[PDB]
């Protein structure tokens, strides 16, 4: 089989939008459900309104702010504001540099992941009520007429578990693309169990990114592809073929091009040539929305001997829309951490949550999130009924954060005891 | 190769200069403040007028223009106006020095491409030709037939070509069996070709203006993908070759020889000139000697910069002496608050968003504080925010919220530092 | 390609950790001081226990481990213990960041090789097959004959293959003329193949544990030279190819599909992580997403180091932020004199050299002064010097003379400065 | 290569023997006058019966039959009857010695072709197979679905093939992604193949009888032109090759090995045997030794003729001694007027034209005077001439006018001599 566009790593399983009033474009806190950052979220919504029949004329969006802030979360929110079945690809800037492929190639794949081709074709979709789901190191679904048990690999399990599907859910599964859609519920949206045949052939909409189309029409990457000498670049012939056929489809009217969102984190890692590529791409009508994130105030423009804010060329800076994010108040931190905790299946004691909030204040959100699971395991080894403050403290004394880490390593050569020493 | 071609211009780069229609100079070459889209900046405009008058008199002997000034000034707009004053449909190719740094493309090849974008071709040819299947000498089309009265001269010029009744033919005024007789038993290879349809006469006037690059991309296909998905089709643009460009040039010179078309060298504008290295300036120096080369207009917002490709050889605007010699430097000044208000008013009336005078003031103060570009950016978000309330008229509160929702570079950087 | 292969492990790198048998943690995951080879360092051990428990629960979602500490601490031993706690015969590939800097080999290819060394394959297959020359259906070997009672099913499955009396055959339980009739006048090409010798029955249990790299080097020959004289055979190791590794992977997945073998991702330990550049961390980042990838354990003795491949971008332990994000940092502490005495006693009892308690003290003071590694090195020379006197029991004088005959790095350097 | 093939038989050569259904012999092998289409000629028929009985008893050890007699006798009909008595659908290939003299084809290759036409293949195979897309183990077709109850044996035989839910499969009783999941983005090469349509079950009985030559011409195309316009398509028949025939033979023996088909050697009849030369008889001699060769029946109307390929070596019927040795010579007699009347009556009742007894007499006298063949030819023209008058019943006057409008060979020749 093949694969549809979503396929949207995803450690932010709590974002359906910007938490913003449809008309007022006004950010309501903790809705959809991303917390705080109302200014930056509203700014994002305005940018998106400036994209729909926009006066923006192909500009990039720069989100800058301190680390452990929802700039990435906001990026995904913007991705969701365009609706599902819309290509969204994330990418750390430093990923552009590797031996596996060239900068041009990596950028090309990254951009072609953000542009989807949407057609109307027939497919064998399933629709039914989920009976059972299992785990390993198999899905049981029935209708009012029949019951069946299917097998599935890592991709399918990931896709279903991402859609928050459990026992009792009425869902739909495309056997061609693997696109799972939760229709509703039969008990504690209340739908009734579908009738007739479980597997029906319907004429559905299929969106598939250009890169995915390239991969499908290429030699399928062998098992243990990462650990073999086999690279990852795509032959120019295949690309030309795909581009030509897509062009013919667009001329005919069979396919419709749907631009998406490309998100480049720590964009300050990119050099001049990369920004040349990105700028040249933004001129094509098929170009997706390019959102970049930055943790640095002022950085060196890589490739040259000049410095600039966030490490962007001045020319590029004059053409971007900047959205700024801010540190979180303790409440927002506690809320975010709790949301992140209930999705990691970790039952926390209020004191443990508060302590984790303080840890989040002093070290950052990512570190606290990292401490959640470790705390869960420490509580598990304890046969603890719940993850108390003791477990969090223990994991905190066991797994250090970067600051305490470099401090501890530097402690091998102390600087004072009675007086400063150097 | 094809004659009539289409041309996709990068209009993303001129979107902020749609109001600029010219330089607004009098008959005596004196700049009129607030005229032809320009507001103030009379000195630079007058200088540009002198430049245009120099080019028109062929006195611009292998020289270029250098626009030195701050980010708030209007160098690009001046270059555009220069292109506009050099005539009608005059090629204008604006780039930045940061664009030549391509991943898998050498700098001077990017420069070469943009030079092709800066050299235009004007085609004005009244082509008259009577085509069809011969029946006598007369001709027939799909629907229509004519009887031409030929002099013995044209008939003795017909004696040369493979002409007989009744084949499909062509006739040049100012300077092959038909399909109707094709049997099913013939197949291919065949000498049968369709009868000219559906006009017995064909007198058209070819009028077009296309750059060399347009001809390059037009003959880069055997659907228009390069214009559809330019950079996104494949890593390396392996379609535009040397043989292609040389064939194109050969064809062009052939068109010129017949007095059919006239190539017109436009304006090549290069921002961030300090970003170019010595080799690029060698190429440009080679270009300045060419009589059929576009006028080169560099720009810079740096006083003294290190010459790239040289051992920390600091110099004026990052320009080598050997090339700076051939440049007429034109200074561009910052703007008084009133000029900024005027410019903002012209922009918002072009976008076009309706805003109060107080909103114009609030934008203008950002035009003074931060660069003009940022305050000019503030327009659309404020319009959206206002339309959200359904105000349909942008007010001070809107510009305020917009300026708080979208900071500039320096504000963002220094706030992030804390 | 061959199934059963041998595997040469670089035991030169684990020679100083032969005493390490595990982490020595209780049922409640609490580290026992002086247990399972480890002495003290309870915090780091408990943390490693949490890591192991995390991997066993598949909660280690694309994350790695970072061991930060001084040269005296035991990061390598901790990684080894981690590999030991993850099960039995679990792959462990220890390297340093300085190893990826090969002369004629790209860094990520060295990384790829070591990743192959860090991904194991457990084969447990009870293979039962009765072979021989058909005589009825019965079979015959060199010495021995049997008469099998076949059901019509197997006989209808025999109808498919080229089976007749009497050819040489094979039989799968759970899931070709013979040599005896070969004449001298036949030569080659021939269909004659030797009779299975010398057992009429062949029921063996295949039990093995080999890395992907073992399979790579096993299929790199058409004598085992690569294992004999690895680097010394030729400048460039041109035997292990891409096609080879892909064929190997294909074969492996084929073995897995039949439920015959199970690949087990081991532990890839990388010392001097600050020595890696951005591209290497890109590769590692790509590896962390792989479900069938070995757990990655970096190590460092540097607080802040410049990120290689970045413009003097100093950072924690020379690790990029994007990759440091996915790491659980575990601190390793220096040792009290008593812990050092204990460790030295464990080592000398493993080497194993007999020494006085005072000698242990004299070594331990060097364990405090200079790194633990140097004092641990002092053992063998002192043993030799003592055995020279035929003392057979190492004393303080021996360790003294040994410490005076073989200085450490800093002593040598600073003495040489004078 | 294809299994089921069509077979175009040269029925132009048996058109005058449609009435011959057998030999008309009793249980004791005695010929019945006027029976099974034959009239008289009891001796030759009884002899042919002995021949058939000899072939059926495998006593015909590398021997053939020689029919010696005049043009009026019925050698061809006897050969046909021999083929008919050898069983049902038994191959019969009648030729003349004059046919091997081809322009651009060697004689023994024509002989080889006709030998292929004389060796048949009987296929009787009850093939049962349940096909479709897997859904459980069950299957689905275009319209129809079934649920088969598989034993663990067949399921362990399924473990071998590339079977998974839900691919398209095949099942052998006595002894691959589906199209429904194919996306538009896949194109080719693909693993998608259409679902078996439109029957979930497929149990058919293959019943056919085709010569080797039929298989040859069936696999000579990559439309059936060779059967459409055989000689008229191109000078040299360059479609039937050696590799083709060897592949065909390989396939045939493969079919035989499975007990699916049985090849049946038919009857190769060769008229004008004296026309063959020594090399042809060498080939035939080589053929007589083959156990799977058709019975060879030569014929001749010449007493003594020169052996072609020999120095005027006159011999019996133009047959070499070495080959005449292996032949059982059967004499065929001329016919009495009454037998001729009977034969004519049988023919005219088969054509079938209605004629008076007096007309039969008038034809019979021509049957005595000239050969039987000529008088038998006289039927149709007389029928046409009568139908012209609309008599619808052929009379003596009609046969008279027909015999005067269409003379025989000798009459024409001797009249032309004058
Ligand atoms: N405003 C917010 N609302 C909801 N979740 C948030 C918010 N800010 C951060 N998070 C969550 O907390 C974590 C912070 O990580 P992230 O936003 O990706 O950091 P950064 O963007 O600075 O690299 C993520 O899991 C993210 O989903
Ligand atoms: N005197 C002027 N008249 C009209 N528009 C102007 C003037 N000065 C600046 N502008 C406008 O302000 C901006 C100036 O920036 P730009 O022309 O791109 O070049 P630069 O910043 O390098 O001088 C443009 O949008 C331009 O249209
Ligand atoms: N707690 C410990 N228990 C046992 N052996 C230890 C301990 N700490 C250190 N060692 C030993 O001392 C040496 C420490 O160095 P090594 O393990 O190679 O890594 P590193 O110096 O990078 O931390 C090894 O020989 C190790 O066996
Ligand atoms: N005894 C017979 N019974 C039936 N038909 C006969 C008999 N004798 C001759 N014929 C017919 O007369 C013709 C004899 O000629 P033919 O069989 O072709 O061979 P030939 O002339 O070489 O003996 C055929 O049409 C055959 O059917």
């Amino acid at each position: 089989s093949v694969t549809e566009t979503k396929e949207l790593i995803a450690a932010h399983s709590h974002i359906r939008g910007l938490g913003v009033d449809a008309d007022t474009l006004e950010p309501r806190p903790s809705s959809q459900g991303l917390v705080g950052q109302e200014k930056a979220r509203k700014a994002a919504a305005v940018v998106l309104e400036m994209i729909k029949q926009g006066k923006i004329a192909g500009r990039a969006v720069l989100i800058a702010g301190p680390p452990s802030t929802g700039k990435t979360a906001i990026a995904m929110g913007m991705a969701q504001s365009l609706g599902q079945d819309v290509p969204f690809t994330t990418l750390a800037a430093s990923e552009i540099f590797s031996l596996e492929m060239s900068k041009t190639e990596a950028l090309t794949q990254a951009f072609r992941k953000s542009i989807g081709v949407r057609i109307k074709e027939e497919s064998e979709i399933m629709e039914g009520e989920v009976v059972e789901i299992q785990i390993d190191r198999k899905l049981t679904i029935k209708t009012t007429d029949m019951e069946a048990i299917y097998d599935m690999g890592s991709k399918m399990i990931d896709a279903m578990t991402k859609e928050r599907v459990m026992a009792g859910d009425i869902i739909s599964i495309d056997k061609s693309s693997g696109k799972i859609t939760k229709l509703g519920r039969s008990y504690a949206k209340f739908l009734q169990c579908p009738e007739g045949e479980l597997q029906k052939r319907k004429e559905v909409v299929h969106t598939v990114s250009l890169h995915e189309i390239d991969v499908i029409n290429s030699r399928t990457q062998g098992f243990l592809a990462l650990f073999s000498g086999d690279t990852g670049e795509i032959r120019s012939e295949i690309r030309d073929q795909i581009n030509t056929k897509v062009a013919e489809w667009k001329e005919e009217g069979k396919a419709e091009i749907v631009p998406g969102v490309l998100f480049i984190d720590e964009v300050h890692m990119l050099d001049i040539e990369c920004f040349s590529y990105i700028n040249r791409a933004l001129e094509s009508d098929l170009a997706p929305i390019v959102i970049m994130a930055s943790n640095r105030g002022v950085s060196r423009i890589r490739g040259t001997d000049y410095k600039s804010p966030h490490g962007l060329p001045l020319d590029f800076l004059d053409r971007v829309v900047i959205i700024n994010t801010h540190p979180y108040t303790p409440d927002e931190l506690r809320q975010i951490l709790s949301i992140r905790a209930q999705e990691e299946e970790v039952d926390l004691t209020p004191d443990a949550l508060a302590l984790l909030t303080k840890i989040g204040q002093e070290a950052g959100l990512r570190y606290a999130s990292n401490l959640i699971t470790t705390s869960q395991l420490i509580a598990a080894k304890r046969r603890a009924k719940q993850v108390g403050v003791e477990d969090v403290q223990r994991s905190f004394k066991l797994f250090y954060d970067p600051a305490r880490s470099v401090r501890f390593v530097q402690e091998s050569e102390k600087r004072l005891i009675g007086n400063d020493g150097v | 190769q094809i004659s009539e071609v289409r041309g996709n211009t990068r209009d993303h780069r001129t979107a902020a200069h749609t109001h600029i229609k010219g330089l607004g100079l009098n008959s005596s070459g004196i700049a009129e403040k607030q005229a032809a889209g320009f507001v103030g900046q009379c000195a630079a405009r007058e200088a540009c007028g002198v430049v245009v008058d120099l080019i028109k008199a062929h006195k611009m002997a292998g020289r270029g223009v250098l626009l030195a000034g701050g980010p708030g000034t209007g160098k690009t707009a001046l270059a555009l106006a220069i292109s506009q004053e050099l005539g009608t449909k005059i090629p204008f190719c604006p780039i930045t020095g940061s664009e030549i740094y391509s991943t898998e493309v050498k700098k001077t090849e990017v420069l070469m491409e943009n030079f092709r974008r800066a050299i235009g071709l004007r085609v004005r040819e009244t082509k008259d030709v009577y085509e069809g299947e011969v029946t006598e000498i007369g001709l027939k089309s799909a629907r229509g037939q004519k009887k031409l009265r030929l002099d013995p001269s044209i008939y003795e010029a017909i004696q040369k070509e493979r002409v007989q009744v009744g084949d499909v033919i062509y006739i040049e005024t100012n300077t092959g069996r038909s399909d109707a007789y094709a049997t099913e038993f013939d197949l291919e290879a065949e000498e049968y070709v369709p009868i000219p349809k559906g006009e017995v006469h064909k007198k058209k006037e070819i009028v077009q203006d296309v750059t060399l690059h347009d001809l390059d991309v037009a003959n880069a296909r055997p659907q228009d993908i390069i214009s559809m998905m330019g950079q996104l089709m494949k890593p390396k643009m392996t379609e535009i070759t040397d043989k292609l460009r040389m064939e194109i040039n050969k064809v062009v010179q052939k068109y010129i020889n017949q007095g059919v078309a006239e190539l017109i060298p436009g304006v090549l504008f290069i921002d961030e000139a300090h970003m170019l290295d010595i080799e690029c300036f060698t190429y440009l120096n080679k270009a300045l000697e060419s009589p059929i080369a576009p006028i080169v207009v560099l720009a810079s917002n740096r006083g003294i910069a290190t010459i790239r490709g040289a051992d920390d050889l600091k110099a004026a605007h990052g320009i080598p002496p050997d090339f700076l010699q051939r440049l007429l430097i034109i200074p561009t000044h910052p703007y008084e608050p009133d000029e900024i208000r005027r410019i903002v008013r012209i922009r918002a009336q072009t976008e076009g968003v309706q805003l109060t005078d107080a909103a114009v003031d609030r934008v203008a103060e950002h035009g003074v504080r931060i660069s003009l570009r940022y305050c000019l950016q503030l327009l659309a978000p404020a319009s959206i925010l206002a339309r959200v309330n359904g105000r349909t008229q942008v007010d001070v509160q809107d510009i305020a919220e917009a300026e708080e929702l979208f900071l500039d570079a320096r504000r963002s950087a220094n706030i992030l530092t804390s």
